[PDB]
C-alpha cells in the first residue's frame, strides 16, 4: 500500500536483504495483473462505495445469522 | 439490536466487541452450521475451522479447502 | 461519572426479539435505500 | 451506489 500511494517508487532505488525477493514478486504480480483481469495489488475504496468485508456492512450477514439463531432456539 | 435500532447513541468501539464476542460465543455453543454461511459471505479464518474441521469431509472437495489454507 | 454512567434505552426490542421481528427489521433495514 | 446503504447513526 505505501509502494502504491508513493507514486515516486523506483524498482532499482531500493536497497536492503530481500531486495532481489521482492523485486522478483513485485514484477510477477505486475505481470499477473497485466495478463489476467484480477487485482493483486491493494486498491483503495472511499467511504461511499463500501464493500462486503468491510466492518461497515457487517450487520447483514450477522443479523442473517441472529435470525437462524433465533429460529433454531424457538425450535 | 438496540444499538443498530437507534434507541441509543451508536459507537463503533465495543460494538466491534459486540460483534466478535457474538462469534466467539457462538462458536463456543457449537452452533457451526449457522457459523458457516457468515464465515462464507464475509470472509475469515474460522471457515477452515468450521467448514471442514468440523462440516464437510476433507477427503472430498479438497481444492476449496487447499485454496482456503 | 465517565465509568459509573450508562446511556438510556426505550424498551421498543420487545417486539424485535422474535424472529418475525428480526425478519421485518432485516427486510427495513437492508431495503433502506 | 452500493448494494447496501449506509446509513449514519448517532454516536456517544
Amino acid at each position: 500500500r505505501y509502494i502504491q500511494l508513493n507514486d515516486k517508487f523506483q524498482f532499482t532505488d531500493m536497497r536492503g536483504q530481500y531486495a532481489q525477493s521482492a523485486q522478483a514478486w513485485l514484477e510477477a504480480a505486475h505481470k499477473t495483473q497485466s495478463t489476467t483481469k484480477r487485482r493483486i495489488s491493494p486498491l483503495g475504496v472511499g467511504i461511499e462505495s463500501i464493500q462486503r468485508g468491510h466492518r461497515r456492512l457487517r450487520w447483514g450477514s450477522m443479523l442473517d445469522a441472529m435470525r437462524k439463531c433465533m429460529r433454531r432456539r424457538e425450535n | 439490536i438496540k444499538a443498530r435500532s437507534g434507541v441509543f447513541p451508536f459507537g463503533e468501539s465495543e460494538y466491534s466487541l459486540w460483534e466478535d464476542h457474538w462469534i466467539y460465543c457462538a462458536e463456543k455453543l457449537q452452533h457451526w452450521e449457522i457459523l458457516t454461511e457468515l464465515a462464507k459471505h464475509e470472509g475469515f479464518t474460522d471457515l477452515l475451522l468450521e467448514c471442514g474441521w468440523r462440516g464437510a469431509d476433507w477427503i472430498a472437495d479438497r481444492e476449496p479447502l487447499e485454496q482456503s489454507v | 461519572l465517565r465509568l459509573l454512567d450508562s446511556p438510556q434505552s426505550t424498551g421498543s426490542i420487545s417486539q424485535y426479539l422474535t424472529s418475525q421481528g428480526l425478519t421485518q427489521l432485516y427486510n427495513t433495514l437492508m431495503s433502506a435505500d | 451506489m452500493s448494494r447496501i446503504p449506509d446509513m449514519d447513526l448517532i454516536t456517544v
